[PDB]
C-alpha cells in the first residue's frame, strides 16, 4: 500500500471577538494522529490516536512550537490578503494551507504537495515539480514573486522529500498495530418494494480501513450498471468508514444481479447476490 | 545537543581550516555557521538545508543528515579569519547553538628579524617595559613563573601600507633586577639581538 | 546591526540590582524575536523566544523576565541580579513565520554583576616611547601602551594619531592578564602596541595617544570608599614625536 | 512532523 | 469568495438493534464557510451532549465534520439531525433512517 502524511491548517479572522480562530490536524492515510485547536485551554499540540503516544516531551515542545508558528504566520496574511482584495476590516475570512508527502509500498517517496486558499478559493500551489507556483490571479502574483525571492519552493521541498517521508516512515512503524491493519468489509444486502414492477437492492459495507473502496452492480455482462445511486464514503466515528451503492431492478429478476465489492482488506473481490 | 570541538584549533596562514558540528536530533531540519569575533555579537556566514556542499567565497559548508554532521571548510585562511564560529541546529523552529569552535589563524612571517627591545616610559624614564618582537608564528611565549613579571601572549600587527605583518610581545615589572636580558626567558628563544646599548 | 539595535552595551551592577535591557528593530514587521545569553564559554542559550506583539515563551525558568510591548520592542528585565546573571545577552529576530531560520543579531549587552564594587577600579594608563635600537635595526618604532589594575575584565583600547583613531600598525592583546594570577577577584592588565615608519615617529609634530575607554560603576551606585568613584571613563597617555 | 521551513508571509 | 452548502447524512456507527447502546452520526461534508450550527434531535427534541470531529477539509477545501452522540434505539423514538449554515435560506433537517 501507497501512504500519505498530511497536515491541514484553517485560520477564521472574527474582528471585535478578539485572536483568529486557528484549527491543525495532522493525517496519516486516513487516521488523525495529532490536532491544535487555538480555543481550547490545553494551548499545546495533543494526540488523537494511541502509536503517537509515546513520543516524548521534546516532539510535544516542537510540534507545539512549530504549530503556533504556523499560526502566526497565517494571523498576519489575514491582514496582507484584506488588504491585498481591498476588503473592509469587518467580515470574517478564511486561510487554509495543506501539505504532505505521498510514499508507495517500497515506503519511497512518491510525490510533494503545498497548497494556500484564500475564502476557499485556491490562492498558491506548488506544482509536482516542488518548485514551480500556480498563482490564480494578480493578488497571489504578489505572494509568487515574495516566494520566489525568498526560495520558498526549495526550503519546501528540503522539508517534503527529507522530514515528511522520515517521520512518515517512523509513523507507519511504530503504529504498525494501526496504520498497516487492513479491516475487510462486513457486508450486507437490502431490499425494498418501490412499485409493483421495481424494487431497490442496497450493497452495504461497513466497519472498514482504509477508506478507498469500490462498490459496483452488474448481471448478464461485465460492464458493470452504467447508473446507480452510490453515497460519499463516511467515517463510522470508531475508525472504521461506511458505504453503500444501490441500484432499482425490476420485480421479476431481483436475484439476477450482484454486487462487487473492491478492498485491500480483501483477498479476493467479494461477489453477493439477493437472499430472503 | 549539536557539538563542536573547542579549539584553539591552529592553522597556518593559506591553508583549510576544517571546522565540523554533529547533532543527535532527527528532528533537524536546518543548519548555520555563525561567526563571532570577540567582544562582538554573531554575524552569520552559512545557511543550510540540503544534504550537499554550498560555496560561498572562500567558505564552504557540507551538510549529511544521514551521518547527522555539518562541517565548514575555509580555504586560504586569512589571520583576520581568527575567531569563534557557531555551529546551530533548526529543531522544531528553535535554533539550538554549540558552545563553538575557537580558530587562530596563525600569520606567516616571511622576513623574521627576532629581537627583544627596551622601551622607556614618556612620563618617567624610570618605569620601564621589555618589547620581543619580529619573531615568526613558530616561537611561543610563555606566561612568567617570577611571580612579580607580567608577560602577553603574541600578537599580530598588520601594516597595511608598508607590506609588513609583525609578531610581538611585551614583558615588565616592578623591580630593579629585571632586565630584558632574561625576561623572555622562561620561553624557547630563536637568536635575538639583545641590543648592548641600554 | 541597523535592521536592529540593542542598548545598554556594557553594564557593571551589583548583585540584587535591577536589569532593562532593550532591543528595537526596523525594515522588517511582525519578526520572531529571541533572547540568547552566552556565559561560562561561548555559545548561546535561548532565554526568551517570541512569535508575536504580547507573545514571550519563557524556555528555562529563571529569576528574569522578558515583554514585547511592540512589534519591533522586545524588553529583558530583573528585580534582583543574581551573581549567576552574569552573561553577554544578546536580541536577535527572525523572518516571520519559519522561514530558513536565519537570526540577525543585535550588538549584544555585557552585564557584570558584582557581589563588591569596592574592588572596581579603572585601569592606569602609560605608553612607552620606541627603542633607539629599534629604529636603527628596523627603520621602524613601535610605541606600547599599558592598561593596568583594573576591574572588572573589560576595557575597549584604541590609537589616536594626531588626534583621529588608526586602526593600521595596531595589536592589542585579545583578552587582558591576572596581576595576581593566584586570586579570583585579582584586577587586570593589557597591552597595544602600534607600529608606525621611524621618519613618522621622528617628525616633531605627531601626536600619538592611547585612549582606554572603561566600564565601571554608574553614577547613582553606592560608595563607601575613601578613593573617588570606579565609574564608566576613558584613560588615556601620549606621546609626541621626537626627532633625537 | 510539522515543516520547519517554507513556511513564509503571504 | 465561494461558499458552499453542506451535505447531510445521518446513520448509527453500528447496524441499528432496539434497547442496544450505539453511537448516532450526523456527516456535514462539503461546506465553507466553517461557522456551522449542527444539532441532533430526540423526537424532535435537542440532545444536549454531542461531540465533533476536529475541523478538516477535501482537496476542493471544503469542509467536513461528524457530530455524534452516544444513543440507545427504540422503534417509536424518531431522530433527526438539524443543520443550518448561510448558504440555506433556512435550516435543513434530515430524519434518520436504518437502512439508508
Amino acid at each position: 500500500g501507497s501512504h500519505s502524511m498530511r497536515y491541514f491548517f484553517t485560520s477564521v479572522s472574527r474582528p471585535g471577538r478578539g485572536e483568529p480562530r486557528f484549527i491543525a490536524v495532522g493525517y496519516v492515510d486516513d487516521t488523525q494522529f495529532v490536532r491544535f485547536d487555538s480555543d481550547a485551554a490545553s494551548q499545546r499540540m495533543e494526540p488523537r490516536a494511541p502509536w503517537i503516544e509515546q513520543e516524548g516531551p521534546e516532539y510535544w515542545d516542537g510540534e507545539t512550537r512549530k504549530v503556533k508558528a504556523h499560526s502566526q504566520t497565517h494571523r498576519v496574511d489575514l491582514g496582507t490578503l484584506r488588504g491585498y482584495y481591498n476588503q473592509s476590516e469587518a467580515g470574517s475570512h478564511t486561510v487554509q494551507r495543506m501539505y504532505g508527502c505521498d510514499v508507495g509500498s517500497d515506503w519511497r517517496f512518491l510525490r510533494g504537495y503545498h497548497q494556500y486558499a484564500y475564502d476557499g478559493k485556491d490562492y498558491i500551489a506548488l506544482k509536482e515539480d516542488l518548485r514551480s507556483w500556480t498563482a490564480a490571479d494578480m493578488a497571489a502574483q504578489t505572494t509568487k514573486h515574495k516566494w520566489e525571492a525568498a526560495h520558498v519552493a526549495e526550503q519546501l521541498r528540503a522539508y517534503l522529500e527529507g522530514t515528511c517521508v522520515e517521520w512518515l516512515r517512523r509513523y507507519l512503524e511504530n503504529g504498525k498495530e494501526t496504520l498497516q491493519r487492513t479491516d475487510a468489509p462486513k457486508t450486507h444486502m437490502t431490499h425494498h418494494a418501490v412499485s409493483d414492477h421495481e424494487a431497490t437492492l442496497r450493497c452495504w459495507a461497513l466497519s472498514f480501513y482504509p477508506a478507498e473502496i469500490t462498490l459496483t452492480w452488474q448481471r448478464d455482462g461485465e460492464d458493470q450498471t452504467q447508473d446507480t445511486e452510490l453515497v460519499e464514503t463516511r467515517p463510522a466515528g470508531d475508525g472504521t468508514f461506511q458505504k453503500w451503492a444501490a441500484v432499482v431492478v425490476p420485480s421479476g429478476q431481483e436475484q439476477r444481479y450482484t454486487c462487487h465489492v473492491q478492498h485491500e482488506g480483501l483477498p479476493k473481490p467479494l461477489t453477493l447476490r439477493w437472499e430472503p | 545537543e549539536v557539538e563542536q570541538n573547542s579549539g584553539p584549533l591552529s592553522v597556518p596562514e593559506g591553508a583549510i581550516a576544517s571546522l565540523n558540528c554533529t547533532y543527535s536530533d532527527r528532528g533537524s531540519q536546518s543548519f548555520f555557521w555563525y561567526r563571532q569575533y570577540s567582544g562582538k555579537s554573531p554575524e552569520l556566514i552559512m545557511f543550510i538545508y540540503s544534504n550537499g556542499d554550498k560555496e560561498d567565497g572562500r567558505f564552504t559548508a557540507q551538510l549529511n543528515k544521514a551521518s547527522q554532521y555539518v562541517s565548514l571548510l575555509i580555504r586560504d585562511s586569512q589571520p583576520s579569519d581568527s575567531a569563534t564560529y557557531l555551529c546551530a541546529v533548526n529543531v522544531a523552529g528553535k535554533s539550538t547553538f554549540g558552545d563553538g569552535t575557537t580558530l587562530t589563524v596563525k600569520p606567516n612571517i616571511q622576513n623574521p628579524d627576532p629581537a627583544v627591545y627596551q622601551l622607556r616610559d614618556s612620563k618617567s624614564s624610570d618605569k620601564s617595559v621589555c618589547l620581543f618582537t619580529d619573531f615568526d608564528s613558530q616561537t611561543n611565549v610563555s606566561q612568567s613563573k617570577d611571580s612579580d613579571v607580567y608577560i602577553t601572549d603574541k600578537c599580530v600587527l598588520d601594516m597595511r601600507s608598508m607590506d609588513f605583518k609583525s609578531n610581538s610581545a611585551v614583558a615588565w615589572s616592578n623591580k630593579s633586577d629585571f632586565a630584558c636580558a632574561n625576561a623572555f626567558n622562561n620561553s624557547i628563544i630563536p637568536e635575538d639581538t639583545f641590543f648592548p646599548s641600554p | 546591526s541597523q535592521t536592529i539595535h540593542q542598548w545598554p552595551a556594557t553594564l557593571v551592577q551589583p548583585v540584587g540590582s535591577p536589569l532593562s535591557l532593550e532591543c528595537t528593530v526596523e525594515g522588517t514587521s511582525n519578526p520572531n524575536l529571541y533572547w540568547y545569553r552566552q556565559a561560562a564559554g561561548r555559545g548561546l542559550q535561548l532565554l526568551f523566544y517570541s512569535v508575536g506583539i504580547g507573545q514571550i515563551s519563557s524556555e528555562v525558568p529563571q529569576n528574569l523576565s522578558a515583554s514585547r510591548p511592540q512589534d519591533r520592542q522586545f524588553i529583558l528585565s530583573s528585580k534582583k541580579l543574581l551573581l549567576s546573571d552574569s552573561g553577554f545577552y544578546l536580541c536577535a529576530w527572525s523572518e516571520t513565520g519559519l522561514g530558513t531560520g536565519e537570526l540577525f543579531f543585535g550588538e549584544g549587552s555585557r552585564l557584570t554583576v558584582l557581589e563588591d564594587l569596592k574592588n572596581v577600579f579603572p585601569p592606569e594608563v602609560a605608553v612607552f616611547e620606541p627603542s633607539e635600537a629599534e629604529i636603527s635595526h628596523t627603520q621602524k618604532a613601535t610605541l606600547v601602551c599599558l592598561a593596568t589594575g583594573f576591574y572588572p575584565d573589560h576595557v575597549e583600547l584604541s590609537w589616536w594619531v594626531n588626534g583621529k583613531e588608526v586602526h593600521s600598525g595596531v595589536c592589542t592583546d585579545p583578552q587582558p592578564l591576572k596581576e595576581q594570577p593566584a586570586l579570583n577577584d585579582s584586577r587586570y592588565a593589557l597591552s597595544s602596541r602600534l607600529r608606525v615608519s621611524a621618519t613618522f615617529w621622528q617628525d616633531p609634530r605627531n601626536h600619538f595617544r592611547c585612549q582606554v575607554q572603561f566600564y565601571g560603576l554608574s553614577e547613582n551606585d553606592e560608595w563607601t570608599q575613601d578613593r573617588a568613584k570606579p565609574v564608566t571613563q576613558i584613560v588615556s597617555a601620549e606621546a609626541w614625536g621626537r626627532a633625537d | 512532523n510539522l515543516s520547519a521551513l517554507g513556511i513564509f508571509s503571504t | 469568495m465561494i461558499q458552499r452548502t453542506p451535505k447531510i447524512q445521518v446513520y448509527s456507527r453500528h447496524p441499528a438493534e432496539n434497547g442496544k447502546s450505539n453511537f448516532l452520526n450526523c456527516y456535514v461534508s462539503g461546506f465553507h464557510p466553517s461557522d456551522i450550527e449542527v444539532d441532533l434531535l430526540k423526537n424532535g427534541e435537542r440532545i444536549e451532549k454531542v461531540e465533533h470531529s476536529d475541523l478538516s477539509f477535501s482537496k476542493d477545501w471544503s469542509f467536513y465534520l461528524l457530530y455524534y452522540t452516544e444513543f440507545t434505539p427504540t422503534e417509536k423514538d424518531e431522530y433527526a439531525c438539524r443543520v443550518n449554515h448561510v448558504t440555506l435560506s433556512q435550516p435543513k433537517i434530515v430524519k434518520w433512517d436504518r437502512d439508508m
